C-alpha cells in the first residue's frame, strides 16, 4: 500500500 | 423496459447488496452486469444526507420485478438493463472532478495529466481505478501524483469528496487497452497463487469467460469432472499475484489452467454461452417449472425471463414434452454441476446483449469452395459511385451501426458524399437495379497524413446517414485487438468482387498472411511501414482482409495497391488505426 490524499 | 432514472426515489427494500458508485447512471451499469440486481437506488451529494451514506448504489431483487416507490430526496432510481433489447456496455469514459475513489493504492507514480493517469491505468494489469491530484492540488509533494487503485469488486470502498483531485475507471472495456491478452491455455497444470474466488463452470471455455468479466481475477484454474477428489470437480478457481503472473506451473493432471481476457474484451464472446451441455444438471434454487418440447424452447424460455440464469431440461427420453426447469443462484453460477442424470443445460442469452454484436456465431451455410450465398459474408458491402453513371467503385465492411471502414484512395476526386450509394449482403452484381434500397453516405472521413496509397495512411470510414438494420446478410465485422498485437492468425480470406474488370458474383478465396520483414523484400522502391500487413499466393480497393480467430471474425487488413493479382498485396494495418477508429467514433 501506499498512503493516499490528504 | 425503463432505461431513465427517478428524481427522488427510492425503492424499499430487495437488499442484495451495497457499493459505492460516482453516479447513478453507473450505478445502472453495476446493476445491470450484476448476476441478480433488477434494480436500483443511489444516494447523491445532499444537504439531506450524512457524508458517508452517500454515492451509495444499492442493488436490489424483488420477485415481481418492481418494488414500492418512496418519494425521498437525493435519491435517484433504478432499473437494470437486463430487461432491454438495446446494447450494454460498461465502457465509463467520465472523469469525475473534486471526487477521490478509495481503493488499495499500489503505483503512486507521477503524470503530465488526468488523461496520461487514465492511460497507465488502463494499460496495467491490476488497475481498476486511479486518482489524480492536479498542479492546483495543496500539498507540493502530492500535486501531479497520479496514484492507481483495486478492490475485490471493482468499485471503491469508499468515495469523498476532495477538491483539485481528479477520479476515473480503468478503459479496458472501451477496447482502449495496450495490455497484450495471453489466450493459451495451460493443461495438466495447475497455478498456486492467491485465491479470490471460485465458481461451479461446466468447461474450461466458461470458466475462463468468467475469470474475464471478474474484476479481482488475473488467471484461473480449472478441475475438470475427471479429477481425483469428488468436492472439486468443475471447480473454478479464480485467482491473482502481487506480479499479476502466476508465480509457478505445477504438472499436477486433469486441470487446465489459464488467464483473464479483460484487455480483448469485445471481439471474444463473454456473457454469452450458447452451448448446450448433455447428461449435465445444474444445480440451484427453482424459478419455475414448465412443460417444453425442445431444450432449445427451454432456453428461449430462461432468456424470456428475465430473473432465470440458467436452466435444466429433462427429455421423456414418452408424450413428447420435456419439464424444463428454470433456475438461478448467488452468482451466475450452478451450485453443483452433476453429470449421469440425463438433463441438458445451458445460460440464459439475455446475458449476450452485453457481448459484443460481431461476436455472435456463424451459421452454419455452405461451404461453396469458390464462391459465396446468401449471408455468408454479412459485413461485405459494395460502393457504388452515380458518377459518370452507376458502378461498383470500392470493397467496405460494416463495422458499425452506422460505420463502414474502408481505404481512402477509394475516393480520389470525389467531390460530395452525395454521389455514394452503400449496398449490403449483394451477391450478384446483376441483383442491383434501380428499385434496389441503399445506404446513403453523410460524410467522409479520410484519415489526415493520407497522401498517397503507397505511402500508407490509408483508411476512410463511412458515416452512413441511417442506421442498418441487423440480418442474416447485414452483421458487422470486429476490429481486431490492441492486446492481440503477437497474434498469429492462420485463416484469413479475402473477399470482393473484381476491382479494370468486375465480376458478377462475390468472389471468395482464403489467402495467406506474408510476414512484413518478408513483404519488404520483394518490394524494392516503396517502403512497408509497420502500419501495413501484407498477403498473397481477387478482391476490390478497400476490401476487407478477414481472419477467422476462435470462431470469430476480426477485420485484419483493408486492400491498399498490391502487384499484381506473383507479388502479395500491401494492406493496411487495421489494429495500428484502433485509437484513431475509436477516437472518430465513439
Ligand atoms: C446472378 O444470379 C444468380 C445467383 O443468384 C446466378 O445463378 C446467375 O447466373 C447470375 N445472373 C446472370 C449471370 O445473368
Ligand atoms: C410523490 O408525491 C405525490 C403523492 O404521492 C405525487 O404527486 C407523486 O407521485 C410524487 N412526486 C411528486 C413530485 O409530487
Ligand atoms: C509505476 O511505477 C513503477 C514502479 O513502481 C514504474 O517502473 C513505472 O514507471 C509505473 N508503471 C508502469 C509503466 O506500468
Amino acid at each position: 500500500e501506499f498512503p493516499d490524499f490528504p | 423496459c425503463v432505461t431513465q432514472l427517478l428524481k427522488d426515489t427510492c425503492f424499499e427494500g430487495g437488499d442484495i447488496t451495497t457499493v459505492f458508485t460516482p453516479s447513478a447512471k453507473y450505478c445502472q451499469v453495476v446493476c445491470t452486469y450484476h448476476p441478480r440486481c433488477l434494480l436500483f437506488t443511489f444516494t447523491a451529494e445532499s444537504p439531506s444526507e450524512d457524508p458517508t451514506r452517500w454515492f451509495t448504489c444499492v442493488l436490489k431483487d424483488s420477485v415481481t420485478e418492481t418494488l414500492p416507490r418512496v418519494n425521498r430526496t437525493a435519491a435517484i432510481s433504478g432499473y437494470s438493463f437486463k430487461q432491454c433489447s438495446h446494447q450494454i456496455s460498461a465502457c465509463n469514459k467520465d472523469i469525475y472532478v473534486d471526487l477521490d475513489m478509495k481503493g488499495i493504492n499500489y503505483n503512486s507514480s507521477v503524470a503530465k495529466s488526468a488523461q496520461e493517469c487514465q492511460e497507465r491505468c488502463t494499460d496495467d494489469v491490476h488497475c481498476h481505478f486511479f486518482t489524480y491530484a492536479t498542479r492546483q492540488f495543496p500539498s507540493l509533494e502530492h500535486r501531479n501524483i497520479c496514484l492507481l487503485k483495486h478492490t475485490q469488486t471493482g468499485t471503491p470502498t469508499r468515495i469523498t469528496k476532495l477538491d483539485k483531485v481528479v477520479s476515473g475507471f480503468s478503459l479496458k472495456s472501451c477496447a482502449l487497452s495496450n495490455l497484450a491478452c495471453i489466450r493459451d491455455i495451460f493443461p495438466n497444470t495447475v497455478f498456486a497463487d492467491s485465491n479470490i474466488d471460485s465458481v461451479m463452470a461446466p468447461d474450461a471455455f466458461v470458466c475462463g469467460r468468467i475469470c474475464t468479466h471478474h474484476p479481482g481475477c488475473l488467471f484461473f484454474t480449472f478441475f475438470s469432472q475427471e479429477w481425483p477428489k469428488e468436492s472439486q470437480r468443475n471447480l473454478c478457481l479464480l485467482k491473482t499475484s502481487e506480479s499479476g503472473l502466476p508465480s509457478t506451473r505445477i504438472k499436477k493432471s486433469k486441470a487446465l489452467s489459464g488467464f483473464s481476457l479483460q484487455s480483448c474484451r469485445h471481439s471474444i464472446p463473454v456473457f454469452c454461452h450458447s452451448s448446450f451441455y448433455h447428461d449435465t444438471d445444474f444445480l440451484g434454487e427453482e424459478l419455475d417449472i414448465v412443460a417444453a418440447k425442445s431444450h432449445e424452447a427451454c432456453q428461449k424460455l430462461c432468456t424470456n425471463a428475465v430473473r432465470c440464469q440458467f436452466f435444466t431440461y429433462t427429455p421423456a427420453q414418452n408424450e413428447g414434452k420435456g419439464k424444463c426447469y428454470l433456475k438461478l443462484s448467488s452468482n451466475g453460477s450452478p451450485t453443483k454441476i452433476l453429470h449421469g442424470r440425463g438433463g441438458i443445460s445451458g445460460y440464459t442469452l439475455r446475458l449476450c446483449k452485453m457481448d459484443n454484436e460481431c461476436t455472435t456465431k456463424i451459421k452454419p451455410r455452405i461451404v461453396g469452395g469458390t464462391a459465396s450465398v446468401r449471408g455468408e459474408w454479412p459485413w461485405q458491402v459494395t460502393l457504388h459511385t452515380t458518377s459518370p453513371t452507376q458502378r461498383h467503385l470500392c470493397g467496405g465492411s460494416i463495422i458499425g451501426n452506422q460505420w463502414i471502414l474502408t481505404a481512402a484512395h477509394c475516393f480520389y476526386g470525389v467531390e460530395s458524399p452525395k454521389i455514394l450509394r452503400v449496398y449490403s449482403g449483394i451477391l450478384n452484381q446483376s441483383e442491383i437495379k434501380e428499385d434496389t434500397s441503399f445506404f446513403g453516405v453523410q460524410e467522409i472521413i479520410i484519415h489526415d497524413q493520407y497522401k498517397m496509397a503507397e505511402s500508407g495512411y490509408d483508411i476512410a470510414l463511412l458515416k452512413l446517414e441511417t442506421t442498418v438494420n441487423y440480418t442474416d446478410s447485414q452483421r458487422p465485422i470486429c476490429l481486431p485487438s490492441k492486446g492481440d498485437r503477437n497474434v498469429i492468425y492462420t485463416d484469413c480470406w479475402v473477399t470482393g468482387w473484381g476491382y479494370d474488370k468486375i465480376q458478377n458474383t462475390l468472389q471468395k478465396a482464403k489467402i495467406p498472411l506474408v510476414t512484413n520483414e518478408e513483404c519488404q523484400k520483394r518490394y524494392r522502391g516503396h517502403k512497408i511501414t509497420h502500419k501495413m500487413i501484407c498477403a498473397g499466393y481477387k478482391g476490390d480497393s478497400g476490401g476487407p482482409l478477414s481472419c477467422k480467430h476462435n470462431e470469430v471474425w476480426h477485420l485484419v487488413g483493408i486492400t491498399s495497391w498490391g502487384e499484381g493479382c506473383e507479388r502479395p498485396g500491401v494492406y493496411t494495418n487495421v489494429v495500428e488505426y484502433v485509437d484513431w477508429i475509436l477516437e472518430k467514433t465513439q
